[PDB]
């Protein structure tokens, strides 16, 4: 029998990477999740090579980082790879995330799958804000105060919380130590989570964009595969180097770049572009219980999206209504996130009201009364009597 | 029974039964109210809620001053 | 050097009484559960040498 | 190991798909195609023809929030422009 | 009896973990030094009618 | 999810009034066209989903013929889309001979597990 | 917990830049989530002077 | 007899929880105390509690 | 690993020669006597390690007899070494019950392994 399926370390590999019966008619976006891994261990595999030159105190951590940029060899390419990485691996999640939603693969068969990955969005979530303050630039620091003040929203335990967690009355030498500890750690965590997405993918392999079954043919990984994520990640690899050489401060702002200052703030206050959709819902509801719940409601909404649709034929490339509200449901979130970045005026806050009542019906109840008609539809048309 | 015997379906949501919450009503009530004790016995340094378990047991735990 | 010994030594007091308790405790369990096969006796009767 | 729960998909031998009879798969081996048999041809036209079947399911909305927005910044700079006490003191305020 | 036996086990271990818990969490309490009570003087014969002195 | 007991019920209901089918029917037709799955080449008894156990008794009770023609279209429709081409206008399936062969096949067992998921909650009656 | 910006907002007074809260002059929430007023510290005036803490 | 006490004790186990944390509670409490107390009168005049007294005068 | 052929063979020169096994044969006996797996109940058939192929062979060409008693034996030593004791001075194993019953079903099967393995890796003869 093949060495290949004998040694366990090399039949594992085997098993999730030389031979897997991917199905016959898979379009690009698996290749896109695949690109999405491999943006992670990039990632973690320059942020090692950055933390070995950083430093973590308070008085000295942006001088690390202006260490980091200027007077190391080769060094800079590290710092805006890691961000501009960091940039596009949030790009690819939200682009992985909208290939799930859209092509039927939340439903029935891969409920854990879908779990485990709103799991891994959440830390990511929090992976980026801790890295995030490591900076402590100056909109960073008070972005760190603002998280670290929502849990006061709590009853009763909404001031003992938050002086643990901030270990102290203010943004000092302790907050930024845990940052920085916490921000090293997350990922690691986020590596057993992604094995743990692996192994509860594998049970049932992947979907086929057209929403049936795959148990017909397949061909295996290796040989067809890899090539495919190979030109995709070669794509990936140019785009980021066009980002990361020519116009390497665009998937940015221009305020990170300034000393710690508790003393005033910017004219606007902004998160980077993968949270303004995050974002514009908290000025949307003027409660702050309300909002804080709110946001880990527009996280749960995507936990409880499996058993809410209730069309009995998989996808949406045959629900022309179904399809055509998945597309204003995307364009939403863009202008969601639009609406968020630029400021609090007369008619914005009824756009971000009307889009965040819009985004959170289209979730609860536009998905099963189009779902509902759907079917009906498709089962008077072809019948006569 | 000559003949139907008149037969009733019971509430029920797929598998839960309104028979089985009756049985396990005071069973998850009791249940609640030992993790909440169980919580109460964890919690211990929290000035609010060591001033909270203060005065409720005043015959067993004056145990604060110095 | 270390201005803390009060409490390191109350603690340690504590932390060893526990821990011997607990040791002594975990030493009777292991007696007791374990004995359900430690006393199995096994009493071999050769088959009829048939085949 | 241990038996695992009942799965729709195996192992090559044991896919668990329905048995099929009469299906007859060819090939050709890629060494003797010319990969590019058709590289503009159906390049262009098949390109066109998609973007043509899927056109509006993009431009619909689109155009809709492209509108929306269109009206509220021009509502909002009409606001600030020498109408903060007739304008905006009725609705802001 | 046995019984007993376990719930000692049990309860000893219980107090235990919430010990260790207890140092583990407090471990990431505010420190001793962080605990510095400021005091500020500001001279407001100094303030001007329209200005913010922060 | 969404059963077919449901689905049945209200498509009986719908076809029973005239008016309401005169209003129905012809964009139910408009629909299933630009569906855009006749033309690549998919009965609609194949498109619902394989996963609920009950799909598995249905698939379990086909004959012979109409699961090996169910696999024949299934998979050339799978390398159709995979080349992103259409099949040529000589084979695209007509809209006379979308005949449900299958529904029948899941509202038999639809019941049996509906009745199976009551009677196990049933009361000691009088 | 972002500090409001002086002489800016819908009253005169100060505005958060984070989610709009418009504190008046005397520093009062008026739009906004902020369910409390801005807390006013402890001080002992002295002379032309003044403590706080 | 001891049938009551198992079935009112030892047949549920939620009880059996509840009864383990409130006693590890309650031990816990009442050993510290214990704990504290003997390993102070155990040093009489090493600990500032009577030394604070001597020198005040 | 050391194959029985090897054994065998310094054996029989061990033990043919007078004077040497007048010199060996007298503590071999205190060895296996001062060894310890007599008295708690072992067969040396039993104690070699019984992992590697040709000992699998072995094993597999052993009559039933035989290895219901292996059987019994290792589990009873299992269950001794288990409770700290050792048996008593009344079923353990006689200085004449020690007979190498296994020994030929490893000397034939190492002898058929060892002359197959030498014989692909023959010449053109001459
Ligand atoms: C660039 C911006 C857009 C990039 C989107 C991402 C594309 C991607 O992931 O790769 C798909 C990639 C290959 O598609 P595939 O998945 O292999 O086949 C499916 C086809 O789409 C099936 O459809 P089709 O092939 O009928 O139409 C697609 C057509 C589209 O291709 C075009 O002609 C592009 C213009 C129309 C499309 C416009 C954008 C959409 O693709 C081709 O013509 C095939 C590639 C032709 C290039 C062959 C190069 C041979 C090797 C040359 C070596 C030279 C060496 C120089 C020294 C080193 O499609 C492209 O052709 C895009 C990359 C080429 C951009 C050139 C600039
Ligand atoms: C800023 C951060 C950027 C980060 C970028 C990260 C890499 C992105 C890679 C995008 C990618 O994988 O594209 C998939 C890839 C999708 O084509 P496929 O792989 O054949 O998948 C079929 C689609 O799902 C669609 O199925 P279909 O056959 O109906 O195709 C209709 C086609 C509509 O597009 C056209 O009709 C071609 C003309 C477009 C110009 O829709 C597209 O796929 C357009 C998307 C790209 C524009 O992109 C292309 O559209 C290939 C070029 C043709
Ligand atoms: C907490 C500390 C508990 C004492 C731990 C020491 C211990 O278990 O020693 C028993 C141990 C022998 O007891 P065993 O072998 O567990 O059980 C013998 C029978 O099964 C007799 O046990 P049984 O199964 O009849 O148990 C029923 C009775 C009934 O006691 C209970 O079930 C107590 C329930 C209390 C509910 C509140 O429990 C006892 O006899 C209590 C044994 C103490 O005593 C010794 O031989 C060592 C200590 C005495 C010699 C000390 C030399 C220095
Ligand atoms: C963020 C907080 C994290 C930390 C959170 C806390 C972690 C530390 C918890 C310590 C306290 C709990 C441990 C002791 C549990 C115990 O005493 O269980 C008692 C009974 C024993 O009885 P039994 O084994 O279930 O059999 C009798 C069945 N009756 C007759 C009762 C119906 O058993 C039971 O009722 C079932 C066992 C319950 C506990 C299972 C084992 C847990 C081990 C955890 C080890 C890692 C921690
Ligand atoms: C490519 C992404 C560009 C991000 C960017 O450009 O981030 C900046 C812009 C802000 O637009 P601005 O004019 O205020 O920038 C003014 C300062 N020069 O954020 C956005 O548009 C976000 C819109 C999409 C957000 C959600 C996307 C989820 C998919
Ligand atoms: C800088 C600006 C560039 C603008 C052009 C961008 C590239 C567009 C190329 C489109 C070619 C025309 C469409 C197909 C016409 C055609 O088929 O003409 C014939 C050939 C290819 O025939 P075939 O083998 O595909 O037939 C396949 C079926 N038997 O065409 C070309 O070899 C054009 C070469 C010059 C480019
Ligand atoms: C070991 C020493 C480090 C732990 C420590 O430091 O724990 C200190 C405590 C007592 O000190 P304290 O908690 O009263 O200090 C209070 C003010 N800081 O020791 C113990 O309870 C010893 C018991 C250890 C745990 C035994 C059971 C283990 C279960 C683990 C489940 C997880
Ligand atoms: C570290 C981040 C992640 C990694 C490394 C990862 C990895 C993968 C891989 C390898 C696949 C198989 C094909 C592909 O590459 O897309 C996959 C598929 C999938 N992932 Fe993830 N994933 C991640 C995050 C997520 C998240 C956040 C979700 C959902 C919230 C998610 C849901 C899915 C789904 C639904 C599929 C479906 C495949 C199918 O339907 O064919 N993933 N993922
Ligand atoms: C686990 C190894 C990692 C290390 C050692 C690491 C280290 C660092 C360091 C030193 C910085 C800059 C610190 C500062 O500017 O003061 C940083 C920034 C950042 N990291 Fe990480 N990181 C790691 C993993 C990740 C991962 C997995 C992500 C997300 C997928 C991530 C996202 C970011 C982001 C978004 C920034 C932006 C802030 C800036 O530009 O510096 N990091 N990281
Ligand atoms: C002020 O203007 C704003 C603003 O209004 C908003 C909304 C945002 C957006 C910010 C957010 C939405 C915050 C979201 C961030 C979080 C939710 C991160 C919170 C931190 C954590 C969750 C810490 C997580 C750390 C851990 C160690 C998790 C614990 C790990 C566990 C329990 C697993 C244990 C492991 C095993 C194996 C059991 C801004 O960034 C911002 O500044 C511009
Ligand atoms: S911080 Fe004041 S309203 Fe946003």
């Amino acid at each position: 029998m093949a060495f290949r399926k004998s040694n366990v370390y090399l039949s594992l590999v085997n098993s999730y990477i030389i031979d897997s019966p991917q199905p016959s008619s898979i379009n690009y976006w698996w290749n896109m999740g695949s690109l999405l891994g491999l943006c992670l261990v990039i990632q973690i595999v320059t942020g090692i090579f950055m933390a070995m030159h950083y430093s973590s105190n308070i008085e000295l951590a942006f001088s690390s980082v202006e260490h980091i940029m200027r007077d190391v060899h080769n060094g800079y390419i590290l710092r805006y790879l890691h961000a501009n990485g960091a940039s596009f691996f949030f790009m690819v999640m939200f682009m992985h995330m909208a290939k799930g939603l859209y092509y039927g693969s939340y439903r029935s068969p891969r409920v854990t799958l879908w779990n485990v990955g709103v799991i891994i969005f959440i830390l990511t979530i929090a992976t980026a804000f801790l890295g995030y303050c490591c900076v402590y630039g100056q909109m960073s620091h008070w972005g760190a105060t603002v998280i670290t003040n929502l849990f006061s929203a709590i009853p009763f335990v909404g001031n003992d919380i938050v002086s643990w967690l901030w270990g102290g009355f203010s943004v000092s030498n302790p907050t930024i130590q845990r940052f920085f500890a916490l921000h090293y750690l997350v990922p690691f965590i986020i590596a057993a989570m992604v094995i743990m997405h692996l192994m509860a993918l594998h049970i049932h392999g992947s979907s086929n964009p057209l929403g049936i079954t795959g148990n017909l043919d397949r061909i295996p990984m290796h040989s067809y595969f890899i090539f495919k994520d190979l030109v995709t990640v070669f794509l990936f690899m140019l785009i980021l180097a066009l980002f990361v050489f020519y116009s390497p401060n665009t998937l940015g702002h221009p305020d990170n770049y300034i000393p710690g200052n508790p003393l005033v703030t910017p004219a606007s206050i902004v998160p980077e572009w993968y949270l303004l959709p995050f974002y514009a819902i908290l000025r949307s509801i003027p409660d702050k219980l309300l909002g804080v719940i709110t946001m880990f409601a527009a996280i749960l909404v995507l936990l409880v999206l499996p058993f809410t649709d209730r069309s009995v034929v998989r996808g949406n490339t045959f629900k022309v209504l179904s399809k055509f509200f998945f597309f204003i449901f995307v364009f939403n979130f863009v202008l969601l996130g639009q609406i968020g970045a630029c400021h609090v005026e007369v008619p914005y806050v009824l756009m971000g009201q009307i889009a965040t009542f819009i985004y959170f019906a289209y979730f609860l109840i536009i998905v099963p009364v189009i779902s509902t008609i759907e079917n009906v539809l498709f089962y008077i048309g072809r019948v006569n009597k | 029974y000559t003949s139907h015997l008149s037969s009733k379906t019971g509430l029920h949501f797929g598998r839960l039964s309104l028979r089985s919450l009756t049985a396990y009503a005071p069973n998850l009530m009791l249940w609640g109210g030992a993790s909440m004790l169980g919580l109460f016995v964890f919690t211990e340094g929290w000035p609010k809620f060591q001033d909270t378990l203060y005065k409720k047991i005043p015959l067993l735990g004056p145990t604060l001053e110095d | 050097a270390e201005p803390e010994h009060d409490e390191r030594k109350r603690l340690g007091l504590k932390t060893v009484i526990i821990l011997s308790s607990l040791y002594l405790l975990s030493i009777w369990v292991k007696k007791f559960k374990w004995a359900g096969i430690k006393t199995r006796k096994f009493v071999f009767n050769p088959p009829k040498p048939r085949k | 190991g241990p038996p695992s729960g009942k799965t729709y998909m195996g192992w090559w031998g044991h896919m668990g798909g329905p048995k099929q009879k009469g299906i007859t798969s060819y090939a050709v081996s890629p060494y003797a195609q010319k990969p590019l048999q058709g590289i503009f041809h159906n390049a262009v036209f098949n390109s066109f023809r998609r973007f043509k079947s899927q056109f509006l399911y993009v431009l619909i909305p689109a155009g809709i929030y492209w509108y929306w927005w269109k009206n509220g910044n021009e509502y909002n700079e009409f606001l600030y422009s020498k109408a903060g006490r007739e304008e905006l003191e009725r609705v802001n305020v | 009896y046995a019984y007993f036996m376990v719930g000692a086990m049990g309860l000893l271990s219980s107090a235990g973990a919430k010990s260790t818990v207890e140092t583990f969490i407090s471990s990431m309490t505010a420190t001793a030094d962080v605990l510095a009570m400021a005091k500020v003087e500001v001279n407001l014969a100094a303030i001007p009618l329209g200005k913010n002195v922060v | 999810p969404q059963s077919f007991t449901s689905i049945a019920r209200i498509g009986d209901y719908i076809l029973k009034s005239p008016v309401l089918s005169k209003l129905c029917v012809p964009v139910a037709n408009q629909f299933i066209n630009l569906a855009g799955y006749k033309k690549l080449g998919l009965k609609f008894d194949d498109l619902i989903a394989e996963e609920n156990p009950i799909m598995q008794t249905a698939l379990r009770r086909l004959p012979e013929d109409e699961s090996y023609a169910r696999a024949y279209r299934i998979i050339r429709a799978h390398q159709t889309e995979l080349t992103h081409h259409l099949l040529p206008r000589n084979e695209w399936i007509k809209a006379q001979e979308d005949v449900p062969y299958l529904l029948p096949y899941i509202l038999e067992a639809e019941a049996a597990a509906k009745e199976k998921d009551e009677l196990d909650n049933i009361e000691v009656s009088k | 917990g972002c500090v409001p910006i002086g002489e800016a907002g819908d009253f005169g007074g100060w505005f958060c830049p984070c989610h709009g809260s418009h504190y008046d002059i005397s520093g009062r929430i008026r739009k906004g989530p902020a369910p409390l007023n801005l807390e006013i510290p402890a001080y002992e005036f002295d002379g032309d002077k003044v403590i706080v803490g | 007899s001891f049938s009551s006490l198992y079935k009112t004790f030892f047949k549920r186990n939620a009880v059996f929880v509840g009864t383990i944390f409130a006693g590890a509670f309650v031990f816990q409490t009442v050993f510290d105390t214990a704990i504290t107390s003997w390993y102070e009168n155990h040093n009489k005049g090493k600990l500032w509690k009577d030394v604070k007294a001597r020198i005040a005068a």
